[PDB]
RNA sequence: CGAUGUCGGCUCAUCACAUCCUGGGGCUGAAGUAGGUCCCAAGGGUAUGGCUGUUCGCCAUUUAAAGUGGUACGCGAGCUGGGUUUAGAACGUCGUGAGACAGUUCGGUCCCUAUCUGCCGUGGGCGCUGGAGAACUGAGGGGGGCUGCUCCUAGUACGAGAGGACCGGAGUGGACGCAUCACUGGUGUUCGGGUUGUCAUGCCAAUGGCACUGCCCGGUAGCUAAAUGCGGAAGAGAUAAGUGCUGAAAGCAUCUAAGCACGAAACUUGCCCCGAGAUGAGUUCUCCCUGACUCCUUGAGAGUCCUGAAGGAACGUUGAAGACGACGACGUUGAUAGGCCGGGUGUGUAAGCGCAGCGAUGCGUUGAGCUAACCGGUACUAAUGAACCGUGAGGCUUAACCU
RNA sequence: AAUUCCUUGUCGGGUAAGUUCCGACCUGCACGAAUGGCGUAAUGAUGGCCAGGCUGUCUCCACCCGAGACUCAGUGAAAU
RNA sequence: ACACAGGUGGUCAGGUAGAGAAUACCAAGGCGCUUGAGAGAACUCGGGUGAAGGAACUAGGCAAAAUGGUGCCGUAACUUC
RNA sequence: AGGACCGAACCGACUAAUGUCGAAAAAUUAGCGGAUGACUUGUGGCUGGGGGUGAAAGGCCAAUCAAACCGGGAGAUAGCU
């Protein structure tokens, strides 16, 4: 409804960059070490993008040391500082959940370069 | 399953008190022809709301 | 419990339910009037009336879509040639339900469904 | 006292530190007082209010008159609130959402979403009997319902299948987040009963 | 969401390769552990040179879960393997000298500050 | 004995108190911590596993606790059938033998559509004394009542030290309940796509059928938990055990005989829900009807005629309401449903067409095309002018008023 | 032990925990040599036990698709 | 006993895929099973999917799930070879 | 070559669910065993009730079996209901 839409639209940050799934994104995140306020980084492949306006989100997968990590960011959260894109993948699917099953060479994806 | 001992006329009747089905008591009249029919239904000849819409 | 749901099951499986509308929608376009059960009539609006919108823009894609639904080139020929331009001005509401009593053999509520023109 | 308001779905508010708080958006239009009950006539002190705007042909004469005694416009439905001794109101007065600008927590009453005829598993959290291992036509059934000869009867309030929901339920001490005066809203933390469009009686938390 | 019979890979280098959760501590009828909860462990598979032999009953902390951890933003952090770090029953404190793979923020609560210092991420 | 289904398990429970935890107290060989025993207290709570048919028991690991019992050793017209207790077979043993043995061993049909009572839901009828629509009151009933840890008070009292509080107060859990779908997810045979076999639309191309949705990959709304909010309270009344004050009988003494205070998760309220069929049928507000003749065995009587109100029901379009009734929205002085339009979302670059390459195929047009239950609009289709039930100022007897 | 009563014998293995299982001990209540004894490869819709894989079996149930159940019309039983 | 979800011997053996008379989809030819129409509760039946865990179920992995084809490489104790 | 292997027809009937006044006085659905043999099956013979037949369960002998069925002795007998 308009009443809700009006409450959403005011909160939503009006400067989110357009990233597709299969893009290697470097999300920067605010973290708090009690008194401190650090900017952590999280570079990884964008596996899923849920678009719902204010309730939008996206999953970033990162094969860090040891085993793989999967982080769901709430796009219009104030905790997410910036969303810089590095590589753009030529993938023809909305959700890349098959990358969980794969590792290493199978898990890598072709770049767009259009 | 199975009754312990048989019910009466009385109870059978008491149960049937709600089985009595209701009449219509609400027949319409077509504006042009003046034929009786159910509300929001066409007529027997083929009218509805004073206008032929059927062969 | 079915809150905010749509579509009548009509005591059929899906594949059947999809077929019997595919036939019935074909029959409505051909004969322009149909006698069917009041629910089936109400649910036939959601199948046919989109084919009439699809039919307004005559091209290829839409003809092939209107053939992907229906599956008969006669019905696709009567759409686009007649019912496309004939319902050009009118914005939705191409069909009309009129209740016509009850079916003898089962007491099912009947209904005539027809295109809003017949002229 | 309390105010009536339509439920208008759910959203979240992101606080600048990070926390996203899930909020129910309750639109609270001008609740206008149709009647003031007192100890002389009624034997207790209260106010009857109304809200919304009902079309004139849908409102009946017995209520159309009832609104004309006050002088207010015919709102959709009537609700009554008990006064807490100190406060006193007048007929034809319009109570706005600015009463909750002071308060922190609120009890929200509404009509829960109707689940229809619910079985014991859904209604009472009864445990499903073994899904196999010989089980014969008795997976989700309630099991026993009593003892034997001794009572020779099922006891009252025995948890059985039946109508679930569509019942008036109250969620207590929900934290009020924002009180928007201009759009006439009242954002409360958490979830309140009933579907979007259902009427809610919001009032200050009794359990302080 | 670790429970009785859940097998866990071991994050630290104590010796255990695979362990099994035999009880979730801190309440009656408590179904699950996760995030940074204490669990009772049995070692089902250990390496030869490790500090802890097979079939030893000791405590551990869950450091990673596949179910994941919710932040207060509504966001979630999931992993591709449930993982834990072994501890000394009564004394607590980790047996292993070093910890492999990342560990979450919600593990930060005084007693496990040794576990966070050794971990290479988060 | 013209049949009352016998152990154990599951489901579902319910009561007792001879209390396992939690609450309150006396004594203590009670310094503190922790006990020991006893008293009052039944509100709530009261493991998961290994072995075994087991009940029990032992064992591992938890827990504040892992209570003892009754209820046909609760519960088979609710489930199970491991055990016991049919017919097969074997071992040991007894018997010359047929066979036999709470000795063992392997295998071995568990039926019933609910009339009544009861119970959970949900309506129709009439009543409540003119009728009708609302909003309450509350007699009465139900639900809820669990608790850990951490941290402050405080390393304070206590204590040689080691250890280590009462009483207050905050946080945060486990379990459990209520709600909800904003998030995280599940589902999503009505949305999109990939794909194998084959058949079809003349054929190519493109679709469609069938193969469990053919198999898969994603997924809108809804429903949902594992997801996120909230809850058990402080408060008061009267007390139990117990502690007292004044104070006799009994110069004293003694908590009591006059009298007077404290005193617990129990009890009565407080919190949530139902609740005037509460026949003792309540209260407030509003609305509507203010024409006559006939018959009488003079009744609160049967009619004739003119009027038909408020309102209701019926019918239709319907719903986050629902088995059916019911409940709520709307019926042209209209957004009730469908369509339609716009958005969103989802899928992931349609078709034709061009270009590249021998061909598979690749780009380009193109984040295109298609998009269910969603959001905002829009009378285009369907919600009809009526008819229908419901009446005509509402009994007698007092008392206050009152002209 | 398909044989063992006392008995869940005692010891060992496997399990966090094993009245079952496997190996061994002999105190054989009441084994024993064609009513055959002891071995054993192969075979078994055979009995017992353990592991991997896999799973709604379960923690703990959720949603979906069909057939009934439910309402309307027609027909119309039964035990008792 | 029924226009009964049973039993009943021989002969004929088309296409595509396939080892095949298996199976799938079709041809010839034959049928839609003699109550329907709605609704879309609990519960029952027959199925589909399932976060995290993975036998913790239970007398017992009963039941489901899983494995599955062809070619090639490779294949242990033990054996009556 | 084979009482060989896998596997349809055919013969069987291990498990489970459904059904239990059934669709069916023994079936159905999903899996299951044998499937060139001590196989299976059509047609016609033969064996008769203390008798047959039995790879032996007291199995089978027309939905009947520790002694079939029909008629007769026969109104057996009943200290029992
Ligand atoms: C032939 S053993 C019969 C067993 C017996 N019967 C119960 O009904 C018991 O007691
Ligand atoms: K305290
Ligand atoms: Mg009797
Ligand atoms: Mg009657
Ligand atoms: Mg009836
Ligand atoms: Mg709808
Ligand atoms: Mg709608
Ligand atoms: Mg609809
Ligand atoms: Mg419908
Ligand atoms: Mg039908
Ligand atoms: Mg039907
Ligand atoms: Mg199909
Ligand atoms: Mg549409
Ligand atoms: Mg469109
Ligand atoms: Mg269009
Ligand atoms: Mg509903
Ligand atoms: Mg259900
Ligand atoms: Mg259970
Ligand atoms: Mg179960
Ligand atoms: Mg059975
Ligand atoms: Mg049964
Ligand atoms: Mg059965
Ligand atoms: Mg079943
Ligand atoms: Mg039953
Ligand atoms: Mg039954
Ligand atoms: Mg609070
Ligand atoms: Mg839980
Ligand atoms: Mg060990
Ligand atoms: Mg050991
Ligand atoms: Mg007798
Ligand atoms: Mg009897
Ligand atoms: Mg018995
Ligand atoms: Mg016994
Ligand atoms: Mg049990
Ligand atoms: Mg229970
Ligand atoms: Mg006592
Ligand atoms: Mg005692
Ligand atoms: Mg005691
Ligand atoms: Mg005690
Ligand atoms: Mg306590
Ligand atoms: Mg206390
Ligand atoms: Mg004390
Ligand atoms: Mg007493
Ligand atoms: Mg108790
Ligand atoms: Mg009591
Ligand atoms: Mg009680
Ligand atoms: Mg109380
Ligand atoms: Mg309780
Ligand atoms: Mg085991
Ligand atoms: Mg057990
Ligand atoms: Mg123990
Ligand atoms: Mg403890
Ligand atoms: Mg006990
Ligand atoms: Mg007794
Ligand atoms: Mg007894
Ligand atoms: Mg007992
Ligand atoms: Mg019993
Ligand atoms: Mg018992
Ligand atoms: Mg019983
Ligand atoms: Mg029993
Ligand atoms: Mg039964
Ligand atoms: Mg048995
Ligand atoms: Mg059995
Ligand atoms: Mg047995
Ligand atoms: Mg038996
Ligand atoms: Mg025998
Ligand atoms: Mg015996
Ligand atoms: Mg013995
Ligand atoms: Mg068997
Ligand atoms: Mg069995
Ligand atoms: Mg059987
Ligand atoms: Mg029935
Ligand atoms: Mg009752
Ligand atoms: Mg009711
Ligand atoms: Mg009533
Ligand atoms: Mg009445
Ligand atoms: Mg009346
Ligand atoms: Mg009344
Ligand atoms: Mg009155
Ligand atoms: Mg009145
Ligand atoms: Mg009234
Ligand atoms: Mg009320
Ligand atoms: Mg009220
Ligand atoms: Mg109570
Ligand atoms: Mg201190
Ligand atoms: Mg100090
Ligand atoms: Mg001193
Ligand atoms: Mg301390
Ligand atoms: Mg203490
Ligand atoms: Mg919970
Ligand atoms: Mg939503
Ligand atoms: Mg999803
Ligand atoms: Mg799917
Ligand atoms: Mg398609
Ligand atoms: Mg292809
Ligand atoms: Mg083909
Ligand atoms: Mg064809
Ligand atoms: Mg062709
Ligand atoms: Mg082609
Ligand atoms: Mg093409
Ligand atoms: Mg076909
Ligand atoms: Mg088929
Ligand atoms: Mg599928
Ligand atoms: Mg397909
Ligand atoms: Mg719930
Ligand atoms: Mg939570
Ligand atoms: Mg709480
Ligand atoms: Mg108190
Ligand atoms: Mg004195
Ligand atoms: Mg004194
Ligand atoms: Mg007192
Ligand atoms: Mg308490
Ligand atoms: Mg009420
Ligand atoms: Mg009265
Ligand atoms: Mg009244
Ligand atoms: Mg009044
Ligand atoms: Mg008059
Ligand atoms: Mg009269
Ligand atoms: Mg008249
Ligand atoms: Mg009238
Ligand atoms: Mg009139
Ligand atoms: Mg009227
Ligand atoms: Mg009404
Ligand atoms: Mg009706
Ligand atoms: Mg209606
Ligand atoms: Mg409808
Ligand atoms: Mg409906
Ligand atoms: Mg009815
Ligand atoms: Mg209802
Ligand atoms: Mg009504
Ligand atoms: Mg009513
Ligand atoms: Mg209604
Ligand atoms: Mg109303
Ligand atoms: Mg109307
Ligand atoms: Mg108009
Ligand atoms: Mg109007
Ligand atoms: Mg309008
Ligand atoms: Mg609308
Ligand atoms: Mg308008
Ligand atoms: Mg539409
Ligand atoms: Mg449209
Ligand atoms: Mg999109
Ligand atoms: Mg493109
Ligand atoms: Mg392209
Ligand atoms: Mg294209
Ligand atoms: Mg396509
Ligand atoms: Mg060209
Ligand atoms: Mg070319
Ligand atoms: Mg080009
Ligand atoms: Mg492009
Ligand atoms: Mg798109
Ligand atoms: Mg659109
Ligand atoms: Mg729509
Ligand atoms: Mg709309
Ligand atoms: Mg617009
Ligand atoms: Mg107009
Ligand atoms: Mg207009
Ligand atoms: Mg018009
Ligand atoms: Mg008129
Ligand atoms: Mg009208
Ligand atoms: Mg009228
Ligand atoms: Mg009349
Ligand atoms: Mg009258
Ligand atoms: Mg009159
Ligand atoms: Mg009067
Ligand atoms: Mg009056
Ligand atoms: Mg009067
Ligand atoms: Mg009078
Ligand atoms: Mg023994
Ligand atoms: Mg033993
Ligand atoms: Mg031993
Ligand atoms: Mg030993
Ligand atoms: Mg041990
Ligand atoms: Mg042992
Ligand atoms: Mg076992
Ligand atoms: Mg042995
Ligand atoms: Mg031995
Ligand atoms: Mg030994
Ligand atoms: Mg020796
Ligand atoms: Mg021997
Ligand atoms: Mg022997
Ligand atoms: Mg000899
Ligand atoms: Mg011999
Ligand atoms: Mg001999
Ligand atoms: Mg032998
Ligand atoms: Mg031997
Ligand atoms: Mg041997
Ligand atoms: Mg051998
Ligand atoms: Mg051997
Ligand atoms: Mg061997
Ligand atoms: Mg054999
Ligand atoms: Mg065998
Ligand atoms: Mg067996
Ligand atoms: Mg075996
Ligand atoms: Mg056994
Ligand atoms: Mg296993
Ligand atoms: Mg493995
Ligand atoms: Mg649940
Ligand atoms: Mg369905
Ligand atoms: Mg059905
Ligand atoms: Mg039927
Ligand atoms: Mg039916
Ligand atoms: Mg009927
Ligand atoms: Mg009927
Ligand atoms: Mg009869
Ligand atoms: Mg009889
Ligand atoms: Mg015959
Ligand atoms: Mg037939
Ligand atoms: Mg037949
Ligand atoms: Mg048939
Ligand atoms: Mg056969
Ligand atoms: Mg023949
Ligand atoms: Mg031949
Ligand atoms: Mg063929
Ligand atoms: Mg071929
Ligand atoms: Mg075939
Ligand atoms: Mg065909
Ligand atoms: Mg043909
Ligand atoms: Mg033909
Ligand atoms: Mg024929
Ligand atoms: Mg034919
Ligand atoms: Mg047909
Ligand atoms: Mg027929
Ligand atoms: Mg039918
Ligand atoms: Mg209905
Ligand atoms: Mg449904
Ligand atoms: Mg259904
Ligand atoms: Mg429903
Ligand atoms: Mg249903
Ligand atoms: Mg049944
Ligand atoms: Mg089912
Ligand atoms: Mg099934
Ligand atoms: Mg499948
Ligand atoms: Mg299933
Ligand atoms: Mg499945
Ligand atoms: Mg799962
Ligand atoms: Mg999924
Ligand atoms: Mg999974
Ligand atoms: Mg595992
Ligand atoms: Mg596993
Ligand atoms: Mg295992
Ligand atoms: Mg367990
Ligand atoms: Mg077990
Ligand atoms: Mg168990
Ligand atoms: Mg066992
Ligand atoms: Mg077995
Ligand atoms: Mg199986
Ligand atoms: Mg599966
Ligand atoms: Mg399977
Ligand atoms: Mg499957
Ligand atoms: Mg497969
Ligand atoms: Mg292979
Ligand atoms: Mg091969
Ligand atoms: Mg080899
Ligand atoms: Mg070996
Ligand atoms: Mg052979
Ligand atoms: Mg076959
Ligand atoms: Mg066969
Ligand atoms: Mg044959
Ligand atoms: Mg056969
Ligand atoms: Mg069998
Ligand atoms: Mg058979
Ligand atoms: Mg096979
Ligand atoms: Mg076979
Ligand atoms: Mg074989
Ligand atoms: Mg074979
Ligand atoms: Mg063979
Ligand atoms: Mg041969
Ligand atoms: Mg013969
Ligand atoms: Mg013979
Ligand atoms: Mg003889
Ligand atoms: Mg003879
Ligand atoms: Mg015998
Ligand atoms: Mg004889
Ligand atoms: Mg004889
Ligand atoms: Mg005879
Ligand atoms: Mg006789
Ligand atoms: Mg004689």
């Amino acid at each position: 409804s308009n009443i809700i839409k009006q409450l959403e639209q005011e909160q939503m940050k009006q400067d989110v960059p357009s990233f597709r799934p299969g893009d290697t994104v470097e999300v920067k995140v605010w973290v708090v070490e009690g008194s401190k306020k650090r900017l952590q980084a999280f570079e990884g492949v964008v596996i899923a993008i849920r678009n719902r306006g204010l309730h939008s989100a996206f999953t970033v997968r990162k094969i860090s040391n040891g085993e793989g990590v999967e982080r769901v960011f709430q796009t219009h959260s104030p905790v997410v500082d910036s969303i810089s894109v590095k590589r753009r993948g030529a993938v023809r699917k909305a959700k890349l959940y098959y990358l969980r099953e794969r590792t290493g060479k199978a898990a890598r994806i072709k770049e767009r370069l259009n | 399953a199975v009754q312990q001992n048989k019910p009466t006329r009385s109870k059978r009747g008491m149960r049937r008190s709600h089985d009595a089905l209701t009449a219509v008591t609400s027949l319409s009249v077509d504006k042009t022809s003046g034929e009786k029919h159910l509300r929001h239904h066409i007529t027997a000849d083929g009218y509805y709301r004073g206008r032929k819409v059927i062969a | 419990m079915r809150h905010r749901k749509s579509g009548r099951q009509l005591n059929r499986n899906s594949s059947h339910r999809q077929a019997m509308f595919r036939n019935m929608a074909g029959s409505l376009v051909r004969h322009e009037i149909i006698k069917t059960t009041l629910p089936k009539a109400k649910e036939l609006r959601r199948v046919v009336e989109p084919l009439i919108t699809l039919a307004k823009t005559d091209s290829v894609a839409n003809r092939r879509l209107a053939f992907a639904r229906t599956r008969d080139n006669e019905i696709v020929a009567k759409l686009f040639n007649e019912l496309g331009p004939r319902f050009a001005s009118r914005a939705g509401g191409y069909t009309r339900i009129l209740k016509c009593g009850f079916r003898a053999g089962d007491n099912a509520p009947m209904a005539y469904i027809e295109l809003v023109d017949r002229s | 006292i309390g105010l009536v308001g339509k439920k208008v779905g759910m959203t979240r508010i992101f606080t600048e530190d990070g926390v996203s708080i899930p909020v129910t958006v309750i639109e609270v239009e001008a609740n206008r007082v149709t009647q003031v009950k007192d100890l002389a006539n009624d034997g207790y002190r209260a106010i009857q209010v109304t809200t919304g705007a009902k079309k004139a042909n849908r409102v009946t004469k017995p209520e159309a008159g009832h609104f004309a005694k006050a002088g207010v416009e015919a709102g959709r439905g009537l609700w009554e609130f008990r006064l807490a001794e100190g406060e006193e109101f007048t007929v034809g007065q319009s109570i706005s959402v600015e009463l909750f600008a002071d308060v922190k927590k609120v009890d929200v009453t509404g009509t829960s979403k109707g689940k229809g005829f619910a079985g014991t598993v859904k209604r009472w959290n009864f445990r499903t009997q073994d899904a196999t291992h010989g089980n014969s036509l008795s997976h989700r059934v309630p099991g026993s319902i009593g003892q034997n000869q001794t009572p020779g009867k099922v006891f009252k309030g025995k948890k059985m299948a039946g109508q679930m929901g569509n019942e008036r339920v109250t969620v207590q001490s929900l934290d009020v987040v924002r009180v928007d005066a201009e759009r006439n809203l009242l954002l409360v933390k958490g979830a309140v009963p009933g579907a979007t469009g259902s009427d809610l009686i919001v009032k200050p938390a009794v359990k302080a | 969401m670790i429970q009785e019979q859940t097998m866990l890979n071991v994050a630290d280098n104590s010796g255990a390769r695979r362990v099994m959760c035999i009880k979730v501590l801190g309440g009656s009828h408590r179904r699950y552990a996760g995030v940074g909860d204490i669990i009772k462990i049995t070692i089902k598979e250990a390496i030869p040179r490790g500090k802890v032999k097979k079939g030893d009953v000791l405590k551990a902390v869950v450091v990673r879960t596949k179910k994941g951890v919710r932040r207060p933003d509504g966001s979630v952090i999931r992993f591709d393997g449930n993982a834990c770090v072994l501890l000394n029953n009564n004394s607590e404190q980790p047996i292993g000298t070093r910890i492999f793979g990342p560990v979450t923020r919600e593990l930060r609560s005084e007693k496990f500050m040794k576990i966070i210092s050794l971990a290479p991420e988060v």
